């Protein structure tokens, strides 16, 4: 009316600033996407000359002389064809077969079921002008292969992560197994020890009761945004633990940690940044809490020798 | 400065025109984004690939159709698992399985028994890498049920000059016999039969002390030489040592090829030498050792 | 509430929604662009400034009141 009618004008001026501001940020983004689309008319490339020494997996290779950490070819079993993998031969006596690796966000992890089944990403890359690929790329080996390796015999799992401030903690599991596809790659872990927090077996430290329990991954089934096999038993298509862009993991209701989450730059991220407000992203609540995305995350396995 | 309260209806109806417009563009953008995500699921293209064609050895494969050098998977009849190798296929259609390679010194050859048994170094589609296939593999290949094999030794100096030494009925034994090297006879070659021995003049037994036919393989951690001391160790390598050598392809890689006695705290002649061709103080610039069924060697 | 004073209440929420939506699109595009690094010849080097979005939000929550 009298003075309240003064808000209206100052108000129009505000929104006017925003709506015309955003309309520009959009222009910016559009420009940005068109550029990247052009850079994608051609791919990135690698030249990974294969090492001579080979074996069923990294442990056998290091016992056969392979002492350098790089890409190796392994034939777990004679039925299946040999495949490339990265071997960590330095970390804790080496002989670690890397099955999962995050470090820079170069690879997409929010994929469907089939790709998590076959594997995806870049295993290795060429190091400072060298004919062999000595550094690991970001990748998921593939459920089938992981299931086969862990079953070959007693297998232990080493999970490593780093925050955006340089800190590092580890998660060790003396026993680790992943069943085959018919069993929805059901996971089983045990004999923990570390500094990262036993998120897989216990659940989120920040939670209490049935909540700290429904975040337990041990014994869970594997799910991808296009294949629900989680702990949420309902018909509400809005409660599933893995939504579009989200990664495949051993979700319950829903998680304590998710090494396969979206790679948020910087670390801290909020609900209004996440595609669904849900908190996807390389999480491990037991150490950095709920809305923090690691800078480095990796999963390594090694035959367990008492 | 706050205008007419009558413009508000158009002004208000204006922010809406640029609001829905914004939402519109955002939708197309998201579509554009969907398309981008599609062009970013693939992995970097690896130049180095392996052919599918397999066989008992490079020849078996070459015959099957393969026509270009490159990495392949072979499985000799008696082998447990199959293993990758570097096949060389010429125009005449001869599949040479290479098991030793030198060309830059990037790969250290001062390795132990196991490593020399299992193999070390890297395989490359363009045969531009150094390696040792592995005594066990070489053994398997050269002792396939009733198949005489032939070993060709190719050298090259720091002047673009090459030479070759061929050996008929090449064979390498099993670990039980320390991968003993053996052959029927020097099948010729301008490189020279360095395996038969070489007279230096240091001793009256030189020839005897430097012959390689029949010699077992040695590494510092597994002395099998004909010397009261350790050949493989002194030279710092793995090889069929006698006392010690006349032909030694797994030697230290001396850049320039020319080295002397003042090259070590003992004056050892531990380089890539082959007495019949150049002097013992000349380490080759390149070295390749390949085999192929004798019944094919012209 | 008069007609006009009611058409504004609508927008205020609308923009607040479109702001959040854009803030999200921004992060989504950043993540996806970076994930092209492992597939395409190169990746558009960039850096999002959530700050401007963080300011326009409050700057709007205040004027709504
Ligand atoms: C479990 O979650 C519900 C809803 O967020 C909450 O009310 C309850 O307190 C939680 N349980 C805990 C940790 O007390
Ligand atoms: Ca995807
Ligand atoms: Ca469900
Ligand atoms: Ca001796």
């Amino acid at each position: 009316d009298e003075t309240v009618n003064s808000n209206i004008p100052t108000n129009l001026r505000v929104l006017r600033s925003i709506l015309e501001n955003l309309r520009s940020k959009i222009q910016k983004l559009e420009s940005d996407v068109s550029a990247q689309m052009e850079y994608c008319r051609t791919p990135c490339t690698v030249s990974c000359n294969i090492p001579v020494v080979s074996g069923k997996e990294c442990e056998e290779i290091i016992r056969k002389g392979g002492e350098t950490s790089e890409m190796y070819l392994i034939q777990p079993d004679s039925s299946v064809k040999p495949y490339r993998v990265y071997c960590d031969m330095n970390t804790e006596n080496g002989g670690w077969t890397v099955i999962q690796n995050r470090q820079d966000g170069s690879v997409d992890f929010g994929r469907k079921w089939d790709p998590y089944k076959q594997g995806f990403g870049n295993v290795a890359t060429n190091t400072d002008g060298k004919n062999y690929c000595g550094l690991p790329g970001e990748y998921w080996l593939g459920n089938d292969k992981i299931s086969q390796l862990t079953r070959m015999g007693p297998t232990e799992l080493l999970i490593e992560m780093e925050d955006w401030k340089g800190d590092k903690v580890k998660a060790h599991y003396g026993g680790f197994t992943v069943q085959n596809e018919a069993n929805k790659y059901q996971i089983s872990v045990n004999k923990y020890r570390g500094t990262a927090g036993n998120a897989l077996m216990d659940g989120a430290s920040q939670l209490m009761g049935e909540n700290r329990t429904m975040t337990i991954h041990n014994g869970m089934f594997f799910s991808t945004y296009d294949r629900d096999n989680d702990g949420w038993l309902t018909s509400d298509p809005r409660k599933q633990c893995s939504k579009e862009a989200g990664g495949g993991w051993w979700y319950n209701r829903c998680h304590a940690a998710n090494p396969n989450g979206r790679y948020y730059w910087g670390g801290q991220y909020t609900w209004d940044m996440a595609k669904h407000g849900t908190d996807d992203g390389v999480v491990w609540m037991n150490w950095k809490g709920s809305w923090y995305s690691m800078r480095k995350m990796s999963m390594k396995i090694r035959p367990f020798f008492p | 400065y706050e205008a007419s309260i009558l413009t508000h209806d158009s002004s208000i109806r204006y922010l809406q025109e640029i609001y829905n417009s914004n939402n519109q563009k955002i939708v197309n953008l998201k579509e554009k984004v969907a398309q981008l995500e599609a062009q970013c699921q693939e992995p970097c293209k690896d130049t180095v690939q392996i052919h599918d064609i397999t066989g008992k050895d490079c020849q078996d494969i070459a015959n099957k159709g393969a026509k270009q050098s490159g990495l392949y998977f072979i499985k000799p009849l008696k082998a447990n698992q199959q293993f990758l190798v570097y096949c060389e296929i010429d125009g005449s259609g001869n599949g040479w399985t290479v098991f030793q390679k030198r060309l830059d010194g990037s790969v250290d050859f001062k390795k132990n028994w196991i490593q020399y048994k299992e193999g070390f170094g890297h395989l490359s589609p363009t045969g531009t890498t150094e390696f040792w296939l592995g005594n066990e593999k070489i053994h398997l290949i050269s002792t396939q049920s009733a198949i005489p094999y032939a070993l060709r030794v190719e050298l090259e100096d720091w002047n673009g000059r090459t030479s070759t030494a061929d050996y008929a009925m090449f064979k390498v034994g099993p670990e039980a016999d320390k991968y003993r090297l053996t052959y029927a006879y020097f099948a010729g070659g301008d490189a020279g039969d360095a395996f038969d021995g070489f007279d230096f003049g240091d001793d009256p037994s030189d020839k005897f002390f430097t012959s390689h036919n029949g010699m077992q393989f040695s590494t510092w951690d597994n002395d099998n030489d004909k010397f009261e001391g350790n050949c493989a160790e002194q030279d710092g390598s793995g090889w069929w040592m006698n006392k010690c050598h006349a032909g030694h392809l797994n030697g230290v890689y001396y850049q320039g090829g020319t080295y002397s006695k003042a090259s070590t705290p003992n004056g050892y002649d531990n380089g890539i030498i082959w007495a019949t061709w150049k002097t013992r103080w000349y380490s080759m610039k390149k070295t390749t050792m390949k085999i192929i069924p004798f019944n094919r060697l012209t | 509430v008069i007609e006009k004073v009611q058409h504004i209440q609508l927008l205020q929420k609308n923009v607040r929604a479109q702001l959040v939506d854009m803030k999200r699109l921004e992060v989504d595009i950043d993540i996806k662009i970076r994930s092209c690094r492992g597939s395409c010849s190169r990746a558009l080097a960039r850096e999002v400034d959530l700050k401007d979005y963080e300011d326009q939000q409050k700057q709007l929550e205040q004027v709504i009141a």
